[PDB]
RNA sequence: CCUGUCAAACUCCAAACUUACAGACGCCGUUUGACGCGGGGAUUCCGGUGCGCGGGGUA
RNA sequence: AGUGCAAGAGCAAAAGAUAGCUUGACAGUGUUCUUCCCAACGAGGAACGCUGACGCGAAAGCGUGGUCUAGCGAACCAAUU
RNA sequence: UUAGGCGGCCACAGCGGUGGGGUUGCCUCCCGUACCCAUCCCGAACACGGAAGAUAAGCCCACCAGCGUUCCGGGGAGUACUGGAGUGCGCGAGCCUCUGGGAAACCCGGUUCGCCGCCACC
């Protein structure tokens, strides 16, 4: 039953919401990886009209690249309980997403006969707080 | 004007708002009235049934819940019955107020399209049916010939 | 689902698996249709046509059935969909059919892809089909050399057991041989 | 089978009722037809329901009507159990009659006209502006109330 | 009619229930018919292309020939011989 | 939750009925030639009323 | 939601969005429907072909301008190819 | 069909939920990036190569009707409406009779948790 069930991380988004960059170069070095532009959607006040523009970048991590961020990342921050998603994410931070599930997310994200997770087999937030404090930390 | 102009049912259903502007506000005042705190509970029910498909103007309507109504004050402002109008005056009706060269009149009010049988009114009363006489004198006001129905009441 | 008004995807589109726009234009060409499909393990090649209750299957062959002719390695590779593509191909010959199209269902049209194995197998076995050869992979690839040299890199058997340490695209050539001639169910 | 008689004009009536009632051999007030009774037949008559009178005869009334009312497809020839012998399949008009009304045969088959020429209804029939229930002379009848008719225009 | 376009009081007729919404099913638009056969003219709302006059929806014709994949249909306007040019999408064997 | 009402330019529903094609019966046509084809000659393009269904209009 | 613009209709592995590439908004000639139900009538419009040349795609295939229904103009005369 | 591939009808098949199933064979999750191929960043996906493990997802199998849907019984209802007819009624609006058709809402009880085709296969 287990070992397929149990959590694991699952990317790992690192993402700066600037308004207009030269912060990519930062977010390379504290992953590892190049980052993505960040266009925007809709004419704003904030002299943001630009429908296609740069406004900020990501970088998801994946694998160990994502370990080795979260392995300094998850230190900085104190944070937990409630600010859980209610499929056990967590968001913290400059900001630092962490997307956890179980074995079988594939089925979820391929091309052929895909499938959604049944709420079952999905990830609760204390489900993952128990995975994560489980390993180099507290919850609350 | 008259109810002449207006009572019959021979035009087509004009109620489409997204299509009539200047429609006048309607003059009926309440649609609930008396106890509208309390549910029907009450022994004896009486009801206004309309004898024939009329229309009838908001104007007719005010008239004839007001008459009623105002007169029910043989219980007291604050006595116990609960009075319904149930009808609303969805109906526009219009007049050609040039001759008959671009004819379509222009919006003059609603009214209210009755079926024979429906009931206009219905009242909740304890057996204490001053209600059979307001509506003596509401079906007065009204274009119809009309019938006094009692429905749960057999304190004859 | 939700309502009366609720509109529901046909069934093979809920399953996620038949593209139906696509279907359409492949039955445009009104020709047979060269069904290319994979499994984690094995590769499946059949020629359908259409039919009154749903189509039919004139002739197929499954990357399994394909030891039944001498085949002592994995199924899940490019040889071995080359090689189950001129087997379905010939049963197809056989069976009367001359020409088909090919349909790779929900797969990604990538070069030198094993559905395009597939159908240079099926092209190889007589069938005719709508083709580009440079989208197909350079035959070495098709025999399996990628393979050979990936175990080159040794230190470990590539294959846990299966047969030979180094792998043989030589088998490939023999068996495609012996496909060439003869033998039952062909 | 059922007795028809056209009891109203044509004068106003609709043509697509005036032309079933051609296409059942009757075009003259007071002409009567004999037919089947079938789907296709049904229909028809019920289009016809109301400009005649119709029902199922008596085996006696039928050979009443047809002694007195029946014709050969062409001439004055009276069609009495002679004739009937000597031209038909049966021996007499009893033998006709049953036929018919057995729906075995019809008029036409036996080199009879289709219509019965009837006339006018002795002592008048029951007005034209009502049907049966309401006491007039429109509509499906009785084998009684047929009878009563057919005989009256003998 | 306010105006004479095509689809002039087509509301009702070129319009799918709610349920059959969404792009139709290919097995009918691939169907084969042969010169002689009846088929019944009903155009598909969720296929645009292949179509016919709507006043011509609910004829039935004698396929006769085809021109390209569409095929050729002679149907009777009122009095009138007339040809149709549509495809299978928006036709169906009569019987 | 409870409770009071509506739609020519609303529709989860939905007739009667109108209609395409086919078969059957009927009727009709093969000396009264129908269905149809080609040609000659018009008149006609102020209509009206009843009934059913209407749209406008106090009428 | 979006799909340039009325209104009604069509569209979800798309007819929408993003990216890339491309010029089929191509020349020639027809079939049919429409304009004009039935039922004759021009310009215009559309649907569907073919011949030729191309674009894209692995390919079936799609592209006869914009998802569909508005956006149109005779003879004479001029300019143009 | 002890799990498969392509489909037809396109909710009777949807939504939600329960239980069961892989010892050599299948589907999967799964493991893994030298290659073909790939991410405006990530072998996530796509693609390729492969079996250490698993039946927890998916999937297949058995089943539940609470919601949505299909069809049926009984009731609503031969009601509403309506094709044909009337020197029937009504000041009129409109109604009635005869004849031929015949609904919707809703309630109560059943049905429905897909059916079928071709191919492959201890
Ligand atoms: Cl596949
Ligand atoms: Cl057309
Ligand atoms: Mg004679
Ligand atoms: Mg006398
Ligand atoms: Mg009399
Ligand atoms: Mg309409
Ligand atoms: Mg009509
Ligand atoms: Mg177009
Ligand atoms: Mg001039
Ligand atoms: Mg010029
Ligand atoms: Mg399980
Ligand atoms: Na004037
Ligand atoms: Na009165
Ligand atoms: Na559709
Ligand atoms: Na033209
Ligand atoms: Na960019
Ligand atoms: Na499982």
């Amino acid at each position: 039953f287990h070992e397929m069930r149990e959590p694991r991380i699952e990317k790992v988004v690192v993402h700066m919401g600037i308004g207009h960059a030269n912060a990519e170069d930062i977010l390379g070095e504290i992953t590892g990886q190049m980052p993505v532009r960040t266009k925007a959607k809709r004419t704003v006040g904030e002299f943001d009209i630009r429908e296609g523009d740069p406004i900020g970048a990501k970088v998801t991590l994946r694998d160990e690249m994502a370990e080795e961020f979260l392995q300094t990342a998850l230190p900085l921050a104190e944070l937990a309980t409630s600010q859980f998603d209610d499929t056990g994410n967590f968001s913290f931070g400059l900001d630092v997403t962490v997307n956890l599930v179980r074995p079988g997310y594939r089925v979820a994200k391929r091309d052929k006969a895909s499938r959604s997770i049944p709420t079952k087999h999905r990830l609760n937030p204390a489900d993952a707080v128990a995975f994560i404090e489980s390993t180099y930390d507290v919850e609350v | 004007k008259p109810g002449a102009m207006y009572r019959n049912s021979s035009k087509p259903a004009y109620t489409r708002r997204e299509y009539i502007s200047g429609i006048p506000g309607k003059k009926i005042a309440q649609f609930d009235m008396g106890n509208n705190g309390a549910g029907p509970t009450y022994p004896a029910q009486v009801e206004l049934v309309v004898e024939k498909p009329v229309q009838i103007r908001h104007n007719a309507l005010e008239a004839a819940r007001v008459a009623a109504n105002r007169y029910v004050q043989n219980s007291g402002a604050a006595a116990n019955y609960k009075f319904r109008i149930r009808k609303f005056p969805f109906h526009v009706i219009r007049e050609n107020k040039d001759g008959m060269r671009a004819p379509f009149g222009k919006p003059v009010g609603t009214a209210a399209r009755v079926h024979g049988a429906n009931h206009i009114f219905i009242a909740w009363v304890n057996p204490d049916p001053n209600v059979e006489e307001a509506w003596r004198r509401a079906k007065m006001k009204v274009t119809p010939t009309i019938n006094i129905d009692s429905s749960p009441a057999g304190n004859a | 689902a939700t309502g009366p008004r609720y509109k529901v995807p046909m069934r093979r589109r809920r399953e996620a698996r038949t593209d139906y726009h696509q279907r359409l234009r492949l039955l445009k060409s009104g020709k047979p249709r060269l069904v290319a499909r994979k499994s984690n393990k094995h590769v499946r090649a059949q020629l359908v046509t259409l039919g009154p209750n749903g189509d039919d299957t004139l002739a197929s062959a499954h990357s399994s059935d394909l030891a039944e002719y001498g085949w002592e390695a994995p199924t899940g590779n490019m040889p071995s969909a080359y090689l189950t593509g001129l087997l379905a191909g010939l049963r197809a010959q056989e069976a009367g059919v001359e020409e088909a199209v090919l349909d790779i269902g929900l797969n990604s049209p990538t070069p030198g892809s094993k559905v395009f194995a597939i159908q240079e197998g099926a092209i190889d076995a007589g069938l005719d089909i709508p083709h580009n050869d440079d989208v197909l992979a350079d035959w070495q690839r098709t025999r399996g050399a990628h393979i050979a040299e990936y175990d080159e890199q040794l230190e470990e058997p590539l294959y846990s057991g299966d047969f030979d340490a180094a792998d043989l695209p030589e088998h490939f050539d023999e068996l495609r041989e012996t496909l060439l001639d003869g033998d039952i169910e062909l | 089978m059922h007795a028809l008689v056209q009891l109203r004009g044509e004068v106003n009536m609709h043509t697509d009722i005036q032309d079933t009632l051609e296409m059942l051999n009757i075009h003259h007030v007071n002409h009567c037809t004999l037919v089947p009774e079938t789907d296709a037949y049904r229909g028809m008559v019920a289009k016809v329901n109301d400009f005649v009178a119709f029902g199922e005869p008596s085996q006696e009334t039928l050979e009443t009507v047809l002694a007195t009312r029946a014709e050969p497809l062409e001439g004055d020839a009276d069609v009495d159990d002679e004739w009937v012998a000597e031209h038909t399949d049966y021996d007499d008009i009893s033998g006709l009659a049953f036929a018919l009304l057995s729906e075995e045969t019809t008029l036409r088959e036996q080199g009879l006209s289709p219509t019965l020429r009837l006339h006018p209804p002795r002592g008048g029939h029951d007005g034209v502006k009502h049907p049966v229930k309401e006491g007039g002379q429109l509509g499906k009848h009785d084998t009684e109330g047929i009878d009563d008719l057919l005989e009256a225009m003998r | 009619p306010s105006s004479n376009g095509p689809l002039e009081g087509t509301r009702g007729k070129l319009k799918n229930k709610p349920r059959d919404r969404g792009t139709s099913p290919p097995q009918r638009a691939v169907e084969e018919f042969d010169d002689g056969e009846k088929v019944h003219l009903k155009i598909d709302p969720s296929v645009p292309n292949g179509r016919f006059h709507p006043r011509f929806d609910g004829q039935t014709g004698t396929v006769e020939g085809k021109q390209g994949d569409a095929y050729k249909v002679d149907i009777v306007d009122g009095g009138k011989e007339k040809t149709i040019i549509v495809t299978a999408a928006h036709l169906r064997r009569q019987e």
